[PDB]
């Protein structure tokens, strides 16, 4: 009834007992040393420890420590020192490993939540996920895991209750074992489903505003769109948004259109205005639409794919907004290759530069009309360079999402490695719970129990190979 | 979501007030917050807007006088005005915009009950 009882499997000659022992010591010491190195690197790098997105690492390594050191300690008090273990110390030894596994699963759970918030709700990530909140969540998860592991030590064994208990694990009631297996299994299944959903949704959503989803060329697409709108070929301007006063300057655009209608250039200019709002501005837009044959107004609901096609067909996009906090319209237009004539206010200033669009003073219809005339004059020459610059600038803003998806993929890899390592052991434990066993199952369980140490070995390798920040910190410490 | 408004009331001309608006959302609540004003016999007008930090917007009639701030601990917005004028008497509304990232054209707007602010030059 000793922890890590090696008395079984007398097949091997005592000659290789020393080899097995030295291999076990080397593996345990290597795991402990690399876990300590990872923890030191994390703690001594101020950039790394202040990022919640990496906090899971600081948890996992600690868990990898808890399951490693104890093992080495649990190997010292049996072979080199023959000190027999009582019930309480054996329960503590098993509780350490169970707490380590539960902490690993909980760290993966918290990391999955953080990844979902970071990838699919970016606009909230810097506010919902703060460092104190992440620290509190990780501490709560660790305390929950510790309590679950300590429960048998507080009176949930098969001696105090006087009930039938497991064979592979003495002094441990089967009901507690079944409860722990069920908890970890349902948590792992939910984490797997969450990671699959996150990865699939990120794949289908992030790579949407791209030119690869359209067929043909720019000129033929624009000609077909204008034919569908019953207009001749010309320099096309597009406005999409809200019909209101104060947020988006659709009134400014209408005044600029009225000003430009008195010139001779208005004959070689097409306008599309898309949106819904107050009846007054919609009526003004419809009056302009019926007055001029090169102006089109759409108030209905447009599908995402139709807007994507529109962005990849028109020449310029006008964004005369008074208050634009994010400028996602500009981001989509520049991703799909459309030169933006946007107001220089809010979040449009840092997205658009003087070589990747035109910037306009907010709330000045005359200045907007002058900028539109400048864009029309610029359209006389080639414009492919501006489209390429806009695409490059727009893709420059999508790097963070790609890094987040890479971190999510790394987490999925860590999760699948954990599943492979801890699979057969949990299967044998369930077979223990459901029914009886033979000596062969006990032997294979004792042989497969080293997969936990292999997992603790390979986790730092994954962390070092995947994340560039940890490598940079490690080289900085050297 | 739901928005609770407070801080409206009568005041002497040239005074100073601060209204507060608290949102109750699922995840971060609103992404953009704003204060609108409606004078009697007049169209509703946006008086202030904010997203986070120094991303604020102010109407030309309140530039330099009003100040909008946001607290993420309680997810609430404050609007503090100094040197009030009789022209500033109106009903103030709190607006909250939750906008999508995968489609810039999609958004949802929520409004509050509205609170009266009366600047009176009575002596
Ligand atoms: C339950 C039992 O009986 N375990 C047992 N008898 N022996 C164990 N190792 S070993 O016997 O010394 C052993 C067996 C075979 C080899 C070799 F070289 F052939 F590959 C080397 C060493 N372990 C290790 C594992 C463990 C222990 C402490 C910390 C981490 C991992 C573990 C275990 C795993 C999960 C759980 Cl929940 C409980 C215990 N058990």
């Amino acid at each position: 009834e000793n922890f890590m009882d090696i008395e079984c499997f007398m097949v091997l000659n005592p000659s290789q007992q020393l080899a097995i022992a030295v291999l076990s010591l080397t593996l345990g010491t290597f795991t402990v040393l690399e876990n300590l190195l990872v923890l030191c690197v994390i703690l001594h790098s101020r950039s790394l420890r202040c990022r919640p997105s990496y906090h899971f690492i600081g948890s996992l390594a600690v868990a990898d420590l808890l399951g490693s050191v104890i093992f080495v300690y649990s190997f010292i008090d049996f072979h080199v020192f023959h000190r027999k273990d009582s019930r309480n110390v054996f329960l503590f030894k098993l509780g350490g490993v169970t707490a380590s596994f539960t902490a690993k699963v909980g760290s993966l759970f918290l990391a999955a939540i953080d990844r979902y918030i970071s990838i699919h709700r970016p606009l909230a990530y810097k506010r919902i996920v703060t460092r104190p909140k992440a620290v509190v969540a990780f501490c709560l998860m660790w305390t929950i895991a510790i309590v679950i592991a300590v429960l048998p030590l507080l009176g949930w064994n098969c001696e105090k209750l006087q009930s039938v208990c497991s064979d592979i694990f003495p002094h441990i009631d089967k009901t507690y074992l079944m409860f722990w297996i069920g908890v970890v299994s349902v948590l792992l299944l939910f984490i797997v489903y969450a990671y699959m959903y996150i990865l699939w949704k990120a794949g289908i959503d992030c790579s949407f505003w791209n030119e690869s989803y359209l067929t043909g060329s720019r000129d033929e697409r624009k000609k077909s769109l204008l034919s569908k709108f019953g207009m001749d070929e010309g320099v096309t301007f597009m406005f999409i948004g809200r019909f209101d006063r104060g947020q988006k300057g659709v009134d400014v655009l209408l005044k600029a259109i009225e000003i430009l209608s008195s010139k001779k250039e208005f004959q070689e200019m097409r306008f599309i205005i898309i949106g819904k709002g107050d009846p007054e501005l919609e009526g003004w837009a419809r009056s302009l639409e019926e007055k001029h044959g090169n102006v089109k107004v759409i108030t209905e609901m447009l599908s995402r794919e139709f807007v994507r096609e529109l962005y990849g067909s028109v020449d310029f996009v006008i964004i005369p907004s008074y208050f634009e906090p994010f400028g996602l319209v500009a981001l989509e237009a520049m991703c799909l290759g459309a030169i933006p004539i946007a107001s220089a206010v809010g979040g449009l200033r840092d997205i658009i530069t003087n070589e990747t669009g035109i910037l306009v003073k907010a709330g000045d219809p005359g200045e907007l009309a002058n900028a539109i005339l400048k864009a029309l004059e610029l359209s006389r020459s080639d414009l492919s360079k501006f489209r390429e610059n806009c695409k490059k600038r727009a893709m420059s803003f999508s790097d963070q999402a790609r890094m987040d998806i890479e971190l999510a993929k790394t987490l999925v890899l860590i999760l699948v490695v954990l599943i492979i390592c801890w699979g057969p052991l949990l299967a044998i434990m369930v077979y223990d719970v459901f029914g009886k066993m033979n000596k062969l199952i006990k032997t294979v369980f004792a042989f497969c129990s080293m997969l936990c140490l292999l997992n603790s070995t390979v986790n730092p390798i994954i962390y070092a190979l995947r994340s560039k920040d940890l490598r940079h910190a490690f080289r900085s410490m050297f | 979501v739901q928005l609770q408004e407070s801080g409206g009331g009568l005041v002497q001309a040239g005074g100073s007030l601060r209204l507060s608006c608290a949102a109750s959302g699922t995840i971060f609540g609103p992404d953009v917050m704003g204060w609108y004003r409606q004078a009697p016999g007049k169209e509703r007008e946006l008086v202030a807007g904010i997203s986070n930090g120094a991303n604020t917007y102010y109407a030309d009639s309140v530039k330099g006088r009003f100040t909008i701030s946001r607290d993420n601990a309680k997810n609430t917005v404050y609007l503090q005005m100094n040197s009030l004028k009789p022209e500033d008497t109106a009903v103030y509304y709190c607006a909250a915009e939750v906008l999508d990232y995968t489609f810039a054209y999609l958004y949802h707007a929520y409004w509050g009950q509205g609170t009266q602010v009366t600047v009176s030059s009575h002596h």
